């Protein structure tokens, strides 16, 4: 970064006192992130306050907010991360697109840390609960590097190095050099990034080892791997690895070996929490409720309702009851996308209709997964009471009903459908379908 | 140069300069092949560009053909801009992928030239004497309509004793009719091209 | 659509002269037997017209530097319309010793 | 004139059938019409009076399409019993039963020349028949799925087809095949129809097109959408000139007006739609039946539109 | 059938090795990507061997 400043300012070089004041602050920042990047907010705040209380380095005059909230600017002074990104107004067209990322404190902070670790072509591992945002963060921090090309890889229980070998056979080529055999991507001048998505899940042996993890550790440390066809050492030229993984205390995951974990920095991405979630999806809701200008004022209560019901359901149904009871911001993103898809062709809808769409999407996201009738009844009752809590003086009977169904079969758009009419239509379509 | 290299290859002290001779011969053969393809593809593209720019209302009858040739013409424009920015013979010889790119361009332009029979028949219906001209020659005549440089080698097919025509310095007014033995007739009044 | 043959392709190449075949002395030699199946196609070329006519209506005037040659063994199947159009050089069996 | 449109309510609600009505067509010269249903019968109705005239038994399974010739003296019917029958409409008796298909024959028509019959069946083949002898002379292949309908053009030189193959395929009858393959429908293609001669000017000035300058403006197809759309095509490899979105369910039948100024359409939404295709919108909506509407036809001279439906009723609409 | 997808079932039997599943997957991928054919790939738990 100092060399970049020197190249960008040829007439004014990098002064010594500015270099000192920049490098001391960057040392404090890098110690903080390197030593508490894989811990919770409370623990990184504890490490920050310990460093502030023991070590005499100039620090920001922050009474409450932690030191990790700050950024060491290139001019040599602390700058807050929150002032970097303001409120953004995403367009109505891409309201829940797979590539849109509304900036947040944790998002920008993790993107900067990822860029720092990825510029040196160092392997890393992204850890956190499922759906926390450990692929959007990598892809957003890696879209700023045109040199990098992602290759997706999904590890399983029965993953063996032949997955990596098949990926290398597809995306790279083997060439013979006087120094030996090297392996490089076919795209000249480009770096290949292998994104292993479930890096714990390769099945641990009877003797506490994983073949894939040992293979990746050998490639990361020794710089290459033996080719089992001719027993010839094969070097890598432009290849790095990035891992994503759930925490090792999850039911299917196993702890990585210390020899592998020596090389890969680990950063812990957590669920955004309520205060971040309300903004991070109220932006989407405000963008979405521009198709219908009469529903513009029903954005903050709608976002609060989605956040509150998602929090309630996540607290109620957990991993210990059933293996599939995982609720993440993926559910909120699909919620926003479903409401947007049901609102796009209409362009005229009352608040009762909006609440009906919201409740139908809530059902289809949080009730189709469940197993027990008690859980299904709990979700129905709590959808009703959350909607009544966040939307007073509304037509409860006109916005809620026992069937509550939506379809585009009897209508060109995606509008609610009467159960009897749907049954008659399905009977006629089955009459056609028997003969076809 | 190739003849001289082959002559000194045989006799008498070629053994000491052998590797240099092979390198020279290989680069000469490579530039010969590249420019042998290049002359044909440029000769095709000049009249294809002429017919697809000077003549209008072709997109309303062959939309996919016009779009395909527009993309191929933009690609050829970019490649020739690169060649213009690198006017060295060694540089154009060692441009990465030049041989396969030019081969593919020749194949695509050949396909575009092949898929023009109905339009050529319409043009032949438009001018009666074009019925005695082949498809490729008619394509060259239509594409080089503004040039009036390659019509002298095609007028003898259309007409009886009109081997060529005489023109002014501006090459935009016909002055008379020329035969193949030098006998010429002067027009009473010229034609406003 | 017309697909050229060997003789038509060679003659069209010489007529086009993309690489300059017109300046050189070009000779077309037919090294085979002569029958009215394919030589009555060439009788217009060997005629005073110096012209080759195709079913398209495309005509290829023979350039002055090109000589149409035949290396034949006998003419027991050629007709008068073929023999009368060409100059004979009778290479007797005693020419080669 | 060239402007009459069907208006509610219907003139007569003829309800003599026993099973869903499949196809309904008019007569070329007489004031009568026929209708095909799924009970293996072809009832003949006087639409001017509104009384059932006579029936035509003979088919073993559900008859799926019917078509008159230019003279009006022949009726060609195809059924799900894999046979095609030619009816002498002067004496109302079957002339010949013409086997040859391997599955349910879906549609037939009589070419404007008058001595050839087209077909379309679930074995993905289209066959040409001889009216005089009954032999098969030409079979068309290329469709990958069930072919649903076949319609020769105005002069009999071109044949269009629609299929479960998701495509519309049009070809010349005589020697060449697959003139165009049209692939802009995202679901099954159901009902095609050509454009009449007195529609080319309105089509040219309605869609994006220059002031002709090419000659022979080219034939125009129509729709065939199980994805609730309407699509008209062009000459050569074919482009979609317009798409008339605004429909509600699976489109089952499409037509032009007699004057060529309108598009008539019926579908499973129990609705007959009148499209003002010059502005790409439906300017009139008719709640036709109490169930799915399977077919419609438009009279060339008289002001009458007739629709058949799964309601086992055939309704005739007078135009004002 | 209502949505226009083409149903594909692998039709498993005995001695159904991994090469046969690879071939079925190849045919499904070819039809779905090369020929723009919407396919509903229905697979059972008993089909996993
Ligand atoms: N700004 C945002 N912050 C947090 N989550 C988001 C945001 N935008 C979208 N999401 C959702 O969060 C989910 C994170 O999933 P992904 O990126 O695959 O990470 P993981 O691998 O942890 O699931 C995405 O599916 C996306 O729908």
């Amino acid at each position: 970064n100092v060399a970049q400043y020197n190249a960008n300012h040829p007439d004014f070089p990098m002064q010594i006192e500015q270099l000192e004041r920049y490098i001391q602050r960057y040392l404090v920042y890098a110690i903080l992130w390197s030593l508490s990047g894989d811990s919770r907010l409370k623990m990184r705040a504890e490490l920050g306050e310990y460093i502030r209380r023991i070590t005499t380095v100039p620090l920001p005059t922050a009474p409450n907010i932690p030191i990790i909230d700050y950024e060491v600017s290139i001019s040599g002074e602390w700058s807050p991360w929150q002032a970097k990104v303001p409120q953004i107004e995403v367009e109505t067209h891409k309201v829940a697109a797979p590539d849109v990322v509304v900036p947040t404190l944790d998002t920008v902070r993790h993107e900067a840390l990822l860029y720092t670790w990825l510029a040196e072509h160092k392997p890393l591992v992204l850890c956190g609960p499922p759906g926390s945002g450990k692929t959007m963060t990598l892809f957003s921090a890696l879209r700023a590097l045109p040199d990098m090309e992602v290759v997706g890889l999904n590890f399983s229980s029965a993953t063996t190095p032949e997955l990596l070998l098949k990926t290398f056979d597809h995306y790279c080529e083997y060439r013979r050099t006087p120094n030996g055999v090297v392996l490089a991507p076919v795209q000249l001048g480009k770096w290949l990034v292998l994104f292993c998505d479930e890096i714990n899940l390769p099945d641990m042996d009877k003797y506490g080892t994983q073949r894939v993890i040992s293979f990746i550790r050998q490639m990361v440390e020794h710089g290459g791997f033996y080719r089992t066809s001719d027993q010839t050492w094969v070097k890598l030229e432009r290849i790095q690895f990035v891992g994503a993984c759930n925490p090792p205390t999850d039911p299917g995951r196993k702890p990585l070996s210390h020899r592998f974990l020596r090389h890969v920095p680990v950063v812990y991405v957590d669920y955004p929490g309520p205060a971040s979630l309300t903004q991070i999806y109220g932006t989407f809701n405000r963008a979405m409720l521009r198709l219908i200008p009469s529903l513009r004022t029903y954005a903050e209560p709608l976002t609060a309702a989605m956040v509150e019901f998602y929090t309630m359901s996540q607290e109620r149904f957990t991993q210990d009851t059933q293996p599939h009871y995982i609720y993440s911001p993926r559910e909120m993103t699909r919620w926003v996308r479903g409401i947007f898809e049901a609102l796009r062709p209409l362009e005229t809808l009352p608040v009762e209709g909006l609440i009906r769409i919201w409740a139908h999407e809530a059902l289809r996201l949080f009730q189709d997964r469940l197993v027990e009738d008690e859980e299904r009844r709990w979700t129905d009752e709590n959808i009703d009471t959350v909607a009544l809590k966040h939307f007073p003086n509304i037509d409860r009977e006109k916005a809620m009903s026992r069937p509550i169904l939506y379809s585009n079969w009897l209508s060109k758009d995606y509008i609610p459908v009467d159960q009897e009419e749907l049954r008659d239509y399905v009977k006629a379509r089955l009459k056609v379908f028997y003969e076809e | 140069h190739i003849n001289s290299v082959s002559a000194m290859k045989l006799s008498p002290y070629y053994k000491v300069f052998e590797e240099d001779a092979l390198s020279w011969e290989d680069k000469l053969n490579r530039i010969m092949a590249l420019f042998d393809v290049w002359i044909d593809v440029q000769r095709r593209w000049v009249y294809l560009e002429g017919i697809f720019t000077g003549s209008a209302d072709i997109k309303h009858l062959l939309p996919v053909e016009t779009q395909r040739f527009q993309s191929i013409s933009t690609e050829f424009l970019a490649l020739m801009k690169k060649v213009s920015k690198s006017p060295l013979v060694m540089d154009v010889l060692n441009i990465q992928g030049v041989q396969r790119s030019l081969e593919r361009l020749a194949d695509l332009l050949g396909k575009i030239q092949k898929a023009l029979g109905e339009y050529l028949e319409r043009e032949r219906s438009s001018f009666p004497r074009f019925y005695f001209v082949g498809d490729e020659d008619l394509l060259e005549i239509i594409g080089n309509s503004k040039n009036v440089a390659k019509l002298q080698k095609h007028f003898k097919k259309m007409f009886a004793g009109v081997s060529s025509i005489i023109l002014n310095e501006d090459n935009s007014v016909v002055l008379g009719i020329s035969s193949r033995e030098g006998e010429e007739v002067m027009f009473k009044t010229p034609v406003s091209i | 659509e017309w697909t050229d043959g060997l003789f038509t392709h060679v003659l069209r190449k010489i007529i086009d002269s993309v690489r300059g075949e017109l300046q050189k002395r070009q000779w077309i030699v037919f090294d085979g037997d002569v029958d009215p199946e394919w030589v009555e196609n060439l009788n217009s070329v060997l005629d005073d017209n110096k012209l080759l006519t195709l079913p398209n209506g495309e005509r290829l005037s023979l350039p002055p530097n090109v000589r149409i040659m035949f290396e034949v063994q006998d003419l027991k199947y050629a007709t008068l319309a073929t023999v009368s159009r060409c100059g004979m050089v009778w290479f007797s069996e005693d020419v080669l010793s | 004139p060239k402007e009459w449109i069907p208006r509610p309510p219907e003139k007569y609600a003829l309800s003599g059938h026993r099973s869903p009505v499949t196809r309904v067509i008019f007569h070329p010269v007489f004031s009568v019409m026929v209708s095909a249903s799924e009970d293996a019968t072809i009832k003949v109705w006087d639409y001017e009076t509104g009384d059932f005239e006579r029936t035509l038994k003979g088919h073993t399974d559900s008859v799926q399409d019917i078509s008159f010739d230019h003279s009006g003296k022949l009726l060609a019917s195809c059924s799900a019993d894999m046979t095609i029958k030619l009816w002498d409409f002067q004496g109302f008796e079957c002339i010949r039963t013409m086997h040859g298909h391997d599955h349910n024959v879906s549609s037939v028509a009589i070419m404007p020349n008058g001595d050839h019959i087209v077909s379309a069946s679930r074995d993905k083949t289209i066959k040409m028949w001889e009216v005089q002898t009954g032999y098969c002379v030409k079979t068309f292949t290329g469709h990958r799925e069930w072919v649903r309908m076949v319609r020769p053009n105005q002069d009999g030189t071109l044949i269009a087809s629609c299929s479960n193959d998701q495509t519309v395929r049009v070809w010349v009858v005589a020697t060449k095949e697959c003139k165009a393959e049209l692939r802009e429908h995202e679901h099954v293609v159901e009902c095609i129809s050509w454009a009449p001669e007195s529609s080319y000017s309105s089509i040219s000035e309605a869609t994006g097109s220059e002031t002709k300058k090419s000659g022979k403006p080219g034939p125009f197809l129509l729709s065939g959408s199980r994805d609730k759309t309407i699509k008209m095509w062009d000459v050569s490899t074919g482009m979609c000139l317009m798409t008339l979105v605004g429909h509600d369910n699976w489109v089952r039948g499409v037509l032009f007006h007699s004057g060529g100024k309108f598009i008539l359409s019926c579908a499973d939404d129990k609705t007959l739609r009148v499209w003002d295709y010059k502005n790409k919108r439906c300017m009139k909506t008719l709640n036709a039946h109490e169930h799915f509407v399977t077919s419609l036809d438009f009279h060339k001279t008289a002001p009458y539109v007739v629709t058949g439906s799964v309601d086992q009723t055939v309704k005739v609409w007078e135009c004002r | 059938w209502m949505n226009g997808l083409s149903v594909y079932q692998i039709k498993v039997h005995r001695k159904y090795t991994g090469e046969d599943f690879d071939e079925d997957l190849r045919t499904v991928l070819r039809r779905s990507g090369c020929k723009n054919e919407k396919i509903a790939f229905i697979m059972d738990e008993s089909n996993v061997l």
